[PDB]
């Protein structure tokens, strides 16, 4: 019996969903600080 | 504080390799039993179908 | 001839001949019926008996019944005025609507096309489907698989590919609902009264219906998939012509032979199906060909029970498709639809001298990235985003990206999203992901990319999201 | 004095009528299952009849013997015993003379209170109605869980699954979708009355007895039917009760009618025709189940039609209940029930101790009709808490910025919000103006640990000083502008003083 890659959000157990977590909170803040940056490049090139 | 802080990571990361590794062995061994149940428990329906006719 | 019930045990009769028995496989016709139930022959038994299978409910069978044999298997009306009816098993229209007034009759049962009548060429089929088009393309005269457990959206797919390719596609096209919802039957039927492809009026219908869904006995299940086979033969074959041929489940044509089985005197095998499932299912498969005389596009819907995939039915299933599309409930509980596994899905022109080698390594770019994600997830599970090498940070933004980008809101699917369906073409796939690879957009968020057609509309979207923030 | 003279007026009509009736003996009787010798033109799944009275039927036909199942205790038939057949496929009696009526799988009064006035029989073994008659579902089958009504709603013709482990609270999310069809019972228009049937198989008769008295304490034994087969009733009861309810349905159906069966659980009619099958000696399959169990239950809920406005218009929901072993959905019964049905509802224990019941796994949950059978104004509001959830479900594993954290406060806020007691169902424009107080940010100053007294209270409040908006809700059926803003400045005002 051997083990694969991707097999901690295979099982589904808590280090599943905690691994989740920590990826979905992290994207999340890099999403928010992209999106103000976007915003802030559209407003100075508006000129 | 960092010396004390990477040692302390060193240990901490040996003691949860040997939790998993005692982990691994108890999880081992019940899914050699839960192979030979499923096999033996296939291998009973075979029969009683084949016996059944 | 005529013959005499001798048992009835659940859906198999047990039919006694005085006279010359009938060859295995022909149909017998039930004398004392108010409506028509049909019995299959499947084996002698000596002491001139024969065993057969029940294409209808045996309520009401009495030891001594009289029974006529047809001559033939099981002949259903076929022609270009099946187009746009319904049928049962036995070739009897359930759409109320008249008689189907063909000259021609087809047995269901007939032999699989010789080794020197394969065709040997490949060209993809388009479809818009972005993960299809670029991971698993399909191609013209293959058979397509859709496997994937219940709730996982087979039937979704199906019913995306039935709108675009089948309304924009000048051949003819039949769909055979084997052993599926009922109200799936009716809800397609209205669905295509209403896009025109069934046209109720006129005689310009481009679409044939044959329906035995999961309220028939084994009997009828394990056959109406032989029917819409036959009536597809005759218009690849007479007609010389195109045609594609939607089957929804073919796993219930295995599971309904596996109800019979162990009635029939057979010992089980494997996980309790019958002994001859490779050799029924195979019997079938070879029939849904592209030979030289004409050119079957096949798609079928498995279902794969508890979405093991290693069961016996699927697992043999595999063997007998092109192209397959593994759908998967991993993927569809994170809200990517269609919940398409873009490594768990292959095709045989996904070569890079039948696509081209553009597509051929913006797709092996795309899976070989998702793999290294795939990797990265245990690392992140112990460590955390925040402590990966800043390159491997990279490696999952593009990989978050990519798996967003795969999904696209389909036009059937407008009344669970509520969005709007989009066609994206070929060209349009290759480029948005050879752009999402190369590092063109690692600026616009993850969400942006979520369900939208060409790339584009991912930057329009981001363009508003950020408008909105 | 009178009590034997209507005794009297039972015998002065008699059945004097002696026929020249086609019989056979009994070969061999054991186990539930006798093997008669005769009956020569008896049918397949005739209902025969025993020397004592008790009835059976005839399910195997072979060319020696048939086998007959025994309705009932097996210790009085003998050896060369008589069987009658009374040439007639099993049918059960079916109109509105049962409603609140408990009645064995047969269709026998079983509560006393004196016989069942039914003037029709249906056959328990009838084809489900073909693809025409049918349309999409459209009418939205309400069952006062905030949770059902909202995240996963059930149409009318729609066959959901209620399928968890023991003990999780599927039976009590039954008898709440029974309990609220009260209040449209009870009004006016036909269109909206839906007549309840629920089948108990299995299940100890002191618990039907605690559910019909529930149902009287509701007072909602006015349009229920209880078919009972419960667990000392033998196997070819259980396995028959299903039929003979969903037989009353389809008389509800068939006449422009609405009702709603519950079977409960299916996966021990399973176990019974699995024990049929076995005493009958037919060859036994995986998990030793017949082959046949798919279609047991395929051509079971395959009968919960909605037909069109050509036959009538009426429709059957139905209900089915099943049960897990530990959470293994991927079980044999559990899938086969799983891929026949449309949505589904996943109860789970680990959701059921941490605090949220009904412990709808609102994340598993499906629905295929989803958007349709949904009024507007749940379907306006309950999108966007469906989108909010589903966010919160993603960071919700642990426990920084502003906008994950108010994301977090949003969803638990809404959790919080969707939880329910027992026989207590919400009508649904009161589900809309909880729903919407909670979704429209106002809750998100208050505690967590508070949200269900604000619940409460605020209903309490809008059900005495705002029955006109309610009203408005109900009738119109949707959030206007008017009504929009009249929700918001009630919440408003509220919020503050409480
Ligand atoms: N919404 C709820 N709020 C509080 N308690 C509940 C709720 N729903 C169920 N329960 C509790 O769960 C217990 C079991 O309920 P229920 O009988 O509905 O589950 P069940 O799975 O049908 O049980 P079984 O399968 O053993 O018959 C009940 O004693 C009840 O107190
Ligand atoms: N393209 C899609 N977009 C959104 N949801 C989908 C999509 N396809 C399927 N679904 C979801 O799956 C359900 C339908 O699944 P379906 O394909 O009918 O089941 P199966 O594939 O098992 O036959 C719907 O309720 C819907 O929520
Ligand atoms: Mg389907
Ligand atoms: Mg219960």
């Amino acid at each position: 019996v051997r083990s694969s890659a991707g097999a901690v959000r295979d099982a589904g157990g808590a280090f599943g969903k905690r691994e989740q977590a920590e990826e979905e909170r992290y994207f999340r803040a890099r999403a928010k600080e992209q999106l103000a940056a976007l915003k802030k490049h559209h407003e100075n090139e508006i000129s | 504080s960092t010396t004390s802080e990477q040692s302390a990571r060193m240990t901490a990361m040996d003691n949860a390799s040997k939790n998993a590794s005692e982990m691994i062995d108890k999880l081992t061994l019940t899914f050699n039993r839960t192979r030979q149940a499923v096999i033996t428990k296939e291998l009973i329906e075979i029969i009683s179908g084949a016996a059944a006719l | 001839t005529t013959g005499r019930i001798v048992a009835v045990i659940g859906a198999v009769v047990d039919v006694q001949f005085d006279e010359g028995l009938p060859p295995i496989l022909n149909a017998l016709e039930v004398q004392g019926r108010e409506t028509r139930l049909v019995l299959e022959v499947a084996q002698h038994l000596g002491e001139s008996t024969v065993r057969t299978i029940a294409m209808d409910g045996t309520e009401g069978l009495v030891r001594g019944q009289k029974v006529l044999d047809s001559g033939a298997p099981i002949r259903i009306p076929v022609g270009p005025e099946t187009l746009g009816r319904i049928m049962n098993v036995i070739g009897e229209p359930i759409d109320e609507r008249g008689p189907i007034k063909t000259k021609q009759f087809a047995a269901i049962h007939a032999e699989a096309p010789e080794f020197v009548e394969m065709s040997v060429e490949q060209e993809i089929l388009v479809t818009g489907i972005k993960v299809v088009d670029l991971l698993a393309p399909y191609a013209k005269g293959g058979k397509i698989g859709l496997f994937g457990g219940a709730g996982v959206g087979k039937t979704v797919l199906i019913m995306e590919l039935i709108n675009n390719v089948a309304k924009a596609h000048g051949g003819y096209s039949v769909f055979a609902g084997v052993g599926e919802r009922t109200r799936e039957g009716n809800d397609l039927y209205h669905e295509m009264i209403e896009s025109g492809v069934i046209n109720l009026k006129d005689a310009t219908s481009k679409v044939a219906l044959v329906y035995g869904q999961m309220n028939e006995p084994p009997g009828a299940r394990a056959r109406v998939a032989l029917t819409g086979l036959t009536v597809a033969e005759y218009f690849r074959d007479q007609e010389g012509q195109d045609v594609l041929l939607f089957i929804d489940n073919i796993f219930r044509f295995t599971q309904a032979g596996s109800e019979v089985s162990a009635l029939l005197g057979r010992i089980p095998s494997a996980v309790g199906y019958q002994p001859t499932l490779a050799t029924d299912m195979g019997t079938m498969q070879e029939r849904i060909t592209t030979t030289k005389k004409g050119s079957i596009t096949s798609v079928q819907a498995i279902y794969v029970p508890a979405d093991d995939l290693t069961d016996p039915a699927p697992a043999t299933t595999f063997a007998h498709l092109d192209a397959t599309t593994v759908l998967s409930r991993a993927i569809a509980e994170l809200g990517i639809y269609p919940a398409v596994d873009p490594l768990d899905s292959t095709s045989r022109i996904m070569d890079p001298n039948i696509v081209g080698s553009e597509h051929y390594d913006v797709a092996r770019g795309v899976q070989k990235i998702l793999q290294d994600y795939k990797s990265l997830q245990d690392i992140i599970a112990i460590l955390g985003m925040d402590e990966l090498s800043e390159e491997d940070k990279l490696t999952v933004s593009r990989a978050r990206k990519i798996q967003r980008f795969l999904s696209q809101p389909f036009q059937v699917a407008e009344v669970f999203t509520g969005h709007l369906g989009k066609l994206v073409p070929l060209k349009e796939t290759i480029k948005g992901f050879q752009q999402i690879l190369a590092g063109e957009y690692d600026h616009l968020p993850e969400q942006a990319f979520y369900m939208v057609g060409p790339i584009e509309e991912a930057v329009a979207k981001a363009d508003k999201l950020a408008e909105e923030h | 004095a009178e009590v034997s003279s209507i005794l009297e007026e039972r015998i002065l009509g008699a059945d004097t009528s002696v026929d020249l009736e086609e019989t056979g003996r009994v070969l061999s009787i054991g186990d539930g299952i006798a093997r008669v010798h005769g009956l020569r033109n008896v049918q397949a799944e005739e209902m025969v009849e025993f020397s004592s009275g008790l009835k059976g039927m005839s399910l195997n036909l072979e060319p020696d013997n048939v086998g007959v199942v025994v309705f009932g205790n097996d210790k009085l038939i003998k050896e060369g015993d008589i069987v009658k057949r009374t040439g007639a496929i099993v049918d059960v009696p079916v109109g509105e003379e049962l409603l609140g009526r408990v009645v064995d799988a047969l269709g026998n009064a079983i509560d006393g209170k004196g016989p069942i006035g039914s003037k029709a029989r249906r056959r328990v073994g009838l084809k489900a109605p073909g693809i025409i008659p049918r349309i999409s579902v459209r009418e939205p089958m309400q069952t006062g869980i905030k949770a059902v009504d909202s995240l996963v709603p059930i149409g009318r013709g729609q066959r959901e699954l209620i399928i968890g482990d023991r003990q999780t609270g599927k039976t009590s999310i039954a008898i709440d979708t029974i309990i609220n069809q009260k209040r449209f019972n009870d009004g006016t228009d036909e269109k909206k009355k839906l007549y309840c049937i629920y089948v108990a198989i299995g299940q100890k008769r002191s618990t039907v007895a605690q559910l019909v008295k529930r149902l009287t304490d509701a007072d909602a034994m006015k349009y229920t039917i209880v078919v009972s087969a419960t667990a000392s009733d033998a196997a070819p009861l259980q396995y028959l009760a299903p039929y003979s309810g969903c037989s009353m349905g389809e008389y509800f159906r068939d006449n422009g009618k609405h009702a709603l069966i519950i079977y409960d659980d299916l996966s021990k009619q399973a176990v019974a025709y699995r024990q049929m099958s076995l005493l009958l000696r037919r060859p036994p399959g995986r998990e030793a189940y017949p082959g046949d169990v798919f279609y047991l239950h395929s051509r079971l809920l395959e009968r919960a039609a909605k037909m069109n406005d050509a036959f009538g218009g009426g429709s059957l929901t139905a209900l089915p209940v099943i049960e897990t072993q530990a959470g293994d959905v991927s079980a044999y019964i559990p899938t086969n029930v799983i891929s026949i049905t449309d949505g589904q509802i996943f109860l789970e224990t680990e959701l059921f101790y941490k605090g949220i019941r009904p412990a709808i796994n609102v994340g598993l949950s499906v629905s295929r009709v989803g958007s349709a059978a949904q009024t507007r104004a749940m379907k306006q509001v309950a999108g966007t808490m469906k989108l909010e959830l589903a966010q919160y479900r993603e960071v919700a594993a642990f426990a920084l910025d502003a906008a994950t954290q108010q994301l977090l406060s949003r969803g638990v806020r809404l959790t919080e919000l969707l939880k329910q007691g027992q026989y207590s169902p919400m009508a649904i424009e009161e589900q809309v103006a909880v729903i919407y107080a909670g979704v429209r940010g106002y809750l998100d100053k208050l505690e967590p640990s508070k949200i269900t007294k604000f619940e409460n209270a605020f209903l309490s409040h809008v059900i005495s000083q705002h029955q006109a908006l309610l009203g408005k809700i109900r009738t119109d059926g949707k959030i206007s502008e008017e009504s929009d803003a009249k929700l918001k400045e009630i919440v408003t005002n509220f919020l503050a003083g409480f």
